[PDB]
């Protein structure tokens, strides 16, 4: 459900999260393809790279 | 040393 960022990530497209290292991303929906959806920073269920986070 | 995001297709 929640994950923690290992590195800063900056949204490159409208449908992506932006977060800083150590951030807690919530309500994570895992799927195939190396990107998951989650909640952070007022954005809901947007994409982020799964290799950016640990659980 | 940040990982490469798997590049997204159009």
């Amino acid at each position: 459900s929640a994950v923690k960022a290992l590195f800063d990530y900056k949204a490159q497209r409208e449908d992506e999260l932006t977060f800083t290292k150590s951030a807690i991303i919530q309500n994570v929906e895992k799927q195939d393809g190396g990107w998951w959806r989650g909640d952070y920073g007022g954005k809901k269920q947007l994409w982020f790279p799964s290799n950016y986070v640990e659980e | 040393q940040p990982p490469v995001p798997p590049q997204r297709p159009m």
